[PDB]
């Protein structure tokens, strides 16, 4: 009936609370896709992944399958322009990335929902006719050499790649997925080998259609997505590739019962226990590999990790199945090591089998089956709707997995109990099957092995025989416990009806010395759930770098004492963040409204009445002086970006004071602070979800009773309500701010061009702005000049105060970058004289839809009302009142707004640049085919930031609404 | 914690 359509799925399975409507099918070519129908939606969003990725690049050119993932986004034969793609999207209101892993390749776009067709019709060329032009090929592989040169230095990535390294050399899981210039370029050219072709070759052997799978989502009805898709997708070539597959397991005999001893980067102690596995994919009805996650990595009375933290031997534990690819997986768990579980990792191990022998004596559990899949099906009836372009990502991922109509479900509901492919996993957790890597500065010097790809230091070692003949003889400890009934697990899902008095945004209901409430009954998701957020104000938790490091510690001891009780409402979906702030303490509790006043009252009570006990506080004590420590090895933009925080706001301890002010920190000290901590408050509440006035009213008083009950706590003076200022930049002043990275070879550089308050205007010019040259600059200074991987530009707002910022990674020095930046920025000013109104208006659109856009879940509603509370400005009709005054603005008015603020020679132009060296970039001067680049000004070098500023003013802070 | 995310 329909040649170009193979079959149309049956009613694809939904959650009875999802309104977007779904259509599956398979194409003639082979091509599997999703429709989703979505009337509402602001953005639609298309994606499609491609079954092939780095475990197929050829042996000799590795990392093409991830060049080639870049390349397809710099022209095609319909669409030659290089940032054609790009610059659509951008004027568009749209936005896109790609990622490549083992076995796919997957690129996602979204845009505004009126030019879906417009962003997909070039979007599908990638799949049909990409150029792979020649410069830039020669240009984007800096992308890629910078894209791994950021990772080089990550433990993450050195152990993920140390892994490939020490299984069998001669399967595709040992290869290098990303790919570097000498790999792409260097090697290559030295091998005459034509890359141009290379990536010619590798699209049309496997950029097949019989591999890919296509996901849309828009306001079209069905129908309409349906002939869209076909007019776009039915001419993909169909080659019927056999899909790669990988029987043959990485780990073979002489891999198993191996010990690797790691030095890491950042002082860290950490264990990894891994067992190789059969691919349990074909299981995802029964999931026998999640049951045993779910015993093995549980947190609560009687589980594994409880006795490894008695025991004072680690305070963190994940474990369960771990991907591999089609054909094989793993089983890992992985623990942290205090510094005495460094010297126990043998009975660590021991504990790890003595759990999993209680395990096979009890035999499996249907109840415990039961309840995961109970928590399954409440947690996919309720799930909060996704933004479309994570949405289209993961399903075109899935699609290759399940039946078209079980795509929405297929992950999360359980249908059958199989006791004996939990027993078949369990017997894989054998310590004949075992392999060990400990990661830990006591190395140093004592590796034998370098990694190639990372340069990562390690050693290997059999496990002796007798080692594993003790974890084999693991009896039981009577210490382990199966978990037992988690009654977090809800049972009230009611939506309360809406009240005659709801608003739509959230009202102020109380007003008291002690006690500011927001609060808002959900008008839109109607889902049971809500949001319990709370600011508490305190001018001790940040009065001195010593006090800052007790907020910190009684908060992480916390947590940790909290942590077997919560962990059974965190798998029930009830979850809480608890975190100490500049002025004082954040909490935050979110999801099934049913039985959340009790781990609320549960928290509060234990803040409250704290007893700390003093071998968690010396062991945490210790792991934060090691992750102060560890900031030297974060990356160079971050670093620059920590400093300008620290040189702009008013008051910033620094991570050197912070670590000095730590040795102070005694037992005793901390058991006076709390009290004192928790003497005098104010709290700022924001109470958001299926709850009524009434309710939020009981929280809130709930919260004061137990703070005044069990710690005296009195209200704060208004006067003592006291928010930091930004320091305020002399009109025509440029300072800089240098330090050098120890750790990374490259530089970072953040440049802050300070303009004035936030305000209605002074927000959507720089916004304007914004929108204007974010695509271009990303253009100019990568795409074209190859700065780095890193490269981007928006608004910065802090402390009431706003500015246009910079921010590149990159091999060449900051002087350097910021001639590119300068020169870049009169490009735009020609660029805005140059560009047509109707360019100007797409630009003014484009923005306007993405501030419009409307949160599709509570927790995005939510976040946009806290920002509004925790910057005081409570302006919750922002959107509406901005884009208003935003359409109102010309072109006219933003050269205007460039010459008087950003220009070089601009009279108010207010100017800091933080220049952050790479390693090897000794000391170095701060000043020094391609646009021309205009001469600066010598910079005002900052040497002290106390004095830097103690010299200058400080701006008011922003009235409220 | 079970192995994901
Ligand atoms: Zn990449």
């Amino acid at each position: 009936n329909n040649p170009a359509i193979k079959r149309i799925g049956n009613h694809i399975t939904k959650s009875p609370e999802d309104k977007r409507e779904y259509r599956g099918l398979e194409l003639a070519n082979g091509i599997k896709v999703l429709l989703i129908s979505d009337p509402t939606t602001d953005k639609s969003s298309a994606a499609l992944d491609v079954h092939i990725g780095s475990l197929s690049d050829p042996p000799n050119i590795a990392g093409l399958s991830h060049f080639c993932q870049h390349m397809l986004f710099l022209g095609t034969k319909k669409y030659p322009k290089e940032n054609e793609y790009s610059q659509f999207l951008s004027e568009h209101a749209g936005s896109s990335n790609a990622f490549t892993s083992g076995e796919h390749t997957n690129y996602y776009f979204d845009v505004s929902h009126e030019h879906l067709e417009g962003a997909l019709d070039r979007f599908a060329q990638f799949f049909l006719c990409p150029l792979f032009d020649e410069s830039c090929k020669d240009r984007e592989v800096n992308a890629v050499d910078s894209e791994h040169e950021k990772n080089v230095m990550n433990d993450a990535w050195r152990l993920f790649q140390l892994e490939k390294a020490t299984g069998n050399p001669k399967h595709p899981f040992s290869k290098f997925g990303t790919g570097n210039k000498y790999t792409l370029e260097t090697r290559p050219n030295q091998e005459g080998i034509d890359v141009r072709q290379e990536l010619l070759k590798f699209h049309s052997a496997y950029y097949s259609s019989n591999l890919m799978a296509v996901c849309v989502l828009g306001r079209e009805s069905l129908d309409d997505l349906t002939n869209l898709v076909v007019k776009l997708f039915s001419e993909v070539e169909n080659k019927n590739v056999p899909l790669p597959e990988f029987p043959e397991h990485p780990f073979q005999e002489e891999h198993l019962k191996q010990l690797y001893k790691i030095v890491p980067i950042k002082d860290i102690r950490n264990l990894y226990v891994t067992f190789p596995i059969p691919d349990l994919q074909k299981y995802y009805k029964s999931n026998p590999g999640h049951y045993l996650g779910h015993l093995i990595g549980h947190e609560g009375p009687g589980s594994l990790l409880s006795e490894l933290k008695s025991k004072g031997w680690v305070n963190t534990l994940v474990g369960g199945q771990k991907e591999g690819a089609r054909g094989f997986m793993f089983f890992i768990i992985n623990v942290d090591l205090t510094e005495e579980g460094l010297l126990h990792v043998e009975d660590i191990i021991l504990h790890m089998f003595q759990y999993i022998q209680k395990l096979r004596a009890e035999g499996p559990q249907e109840w415990v089956f039961q309840e995961c899949k109970d928590l399954n099906a409440v947690a996919f009836r309720f799930k909060d709707k996704e933004r479309p372009r994570g949405y289209t990502s993961k399903i075109a991922g899935i699609l290759h997995y399940y039946p078209l109509e079980e795509v929405l479900t297929a992950e999360y509901l359980l249908e059958e109990f199989r006791p004996d492919l939990i027993e078949m996993v369990l017997d894989k957790l054998r310590p004949e099957n075992v392999r060990v890597a400990i990661v830990s500065k006591s190395f140093e010097g004592k590796t034998d092995r370098t990694e190639e790809w990372y340069g990562t230091q390690y050693k290997q070692e059999a496990i002796p025989d007798e080692v594993i003949k003790k974890w084999q003889n693991a009896d039981l400890n009577g210490k382990f416990k199966l978990p037992t009934k988690n009654e977090f697990i809800p049972t009230n899902f009611e939506i309360l009806p809406l009240e005659k008095e709801a608003t739509p945004y959230p009202a102020l209901i109380k007003d008291t010395a002690m006690s500011k409430l927001w609060f808002k009954q959900d008008d839109k998701f109607f889902l049971p759930k809500a949001c319990l957020n709370f600011e508490f104000f305190s001018p001790f938790a940040y009065v001195d770098p010593l006090h800052c490091n007790m907020a910190y510690l009684y908060l992480e001891l916390l947590k940790d004492s909290l942590n077997e009780y919560a962990y059974a409402a965190e798998l029930a979906g009830l979850s809480y963040d608890l975190q100490n702030t500049i002025y004082g303490m954040y909490l935050s509790v979110k999801g099934y409204n049913d039985k959340q006043p009790i781990l609320l009252k549960k928290i509060i009570e234990k803040m409250a009445t704290f007893e700390i006990d003093e071998k968690r506080f010396e062991i945490i004590k210790e792991a934060y002086m090691r992750s102060l420590n560890n900031f030297r090895a974060e990356q160079p933009h971050q670093h620059a970006m920590y400093y300008l925080r620290l040189l702009m706001t008013e008051v910033a301890w620094t991570k050197d004071e912070l670590k000095e002010a730590l040795d102070d920190v005694t037992l005793p000290r901390l058991k006076a602070f709390i009290p004192q901590l928790l003497s005098r408050l104010h709290i700022e509440a924001l109470l958001h979800g299926n709850i009524t006035k009434q309710a939020a009213l009981g929280i809130m008083q709930m919260v004061e009773d137990t703070l005044i009950e069990h710690a005296h706590t009195k209200p704060l003076l208004p006067s003592q309500l006291v928010r930091y200022r930004e320091v305020q930049l002399p009109d025509r002043g440029w300072f800089v701010y240098q330090q050098r990275n120890e750790v990374h070879n490259n530089c970072g550089i953040e440049i802050y061009y300070q303009t004035d308050m936030q305000s209605t205007s002074e927000n959507m010019f720089l916004e304007l702005f914004c929108q204007i040259i974010s695509e271009p600059c990303f253009n100019t200074l990568r795409t074209k000049e190859q700065l780095g991987y890193i490269v981007f530009s928006g608004p910065r707002r802090a402390n009431g105060i706003q500015g246009l910022r910079f921010i590149i990674q990159s091999e060449k020095p900051p002087h350097y970058l910021e001639s590119r930046v300068e020169a870049f920025l009169i490009t735009m000013e020609k660029s805005i004289e140059d560009m047509t109104e109707e360019a100007f208006q797409k630009h003014i659109q484009a923005l306007a839809i993405r501030r419009l856009d409307k949160p599709k879940k509570l927790s995005a509603e939510c976040a946009k009302y806290w920002g509004e509370i925790i910057s005081q400005q409570y302006n919750f009709d922002r959107d509406n009142t901005e884009v208003a005054y935003l359409k109102t603005l010309t072109k006219e008015d933003i050269i205007k707004f460039y010459k008087e603020m950003l220009a070089v020679d601009a009279p108010r132009r207010h100017k800091v640049s933080v220049h952050v060296l790479a390693r090897e970039m000794d000391s170095c001067p701060v000043v020094g085919n391609l646009s021309q680049a205009p001469a600066l000004p010598q910079p005002e070098v900052i040497q002290n930031m106390t004095e830097f500023k103690r010299g200058l003013p400080l701006f008011p802070l922003v009235k409220p609404h | 914690v079970v192995s994901h995310f």
